[PDB]
């Protein structure tokens, strides 16, 4: 796969435009956390070996042992961690919706 | 006629006061340079 860990990332450009500095110096930690979590998937890919079956075929006399892990290999499939935070953050995200909303209202007026 | 002189004086005296009491140059120098600075960004969430 690799997709959404190794290949992809959100645009900063952008996010640098608009943070007031000092008033916002926890997005150099936020540059740079994330970062860590870039970091990390730098490594970590889906398979990070694939098992070349026929070469412990040809290095062991009796083949079963080989076939029987490969079929307990192929026979189990770790599926995609639970998320817990994702209710957390749409909170977050409609209480700063609310917040942005107010201070439109008080930038118009 | 001293009272009368007395009261002259004074009245105009007073006058001459009251004269000066509106003699001044109203100076609109207020600069308006703190609202470069009162707006206030919007506090994101960390």
């Amino acid at each position: 796969a690799s997709k959404r860990i190794a290949r992809s990332s959100i645009d900063w450009a952008k996010m640098a435009e608009s943070v007031p500095e000092s008033q916002k110096a926890m997005y150099n930690q936020f540059k740079a956390k994330s970062d860590g979590y870039i970091r990390k998937a730098l490594s970590y890919p889906e398979q990070p070996s694939p098992i070349n079956w026929e070469h412990y075929r040809k290095s062991l006399t009796n083949p079963a042992m080989v076939d029987a892990f490969k079929k307990q290999y192929e026979a189990l499939k770790v599926p995609y961690p639970e998320d817990k935070v994702s209710s957390q953050i749409d909170a977050q995200e409609a209480e700063a919706k609310k917040e942005i909303t107010k201070f439109i209202q008080e930038s118009r007026g | 006629p001293w009272i009368m002189v007395f009261l002259v004086s004074m009245a105009l005296l007073w006058a001459i006061m009251t004269m000066v009491f509106f003699l001044y140059q109203p100076r609109s120098v207020s600069s308006a340079k703190g609202f470069s600075d009162r707006t206030v960004y919007l506090n994101w969430k960390w």
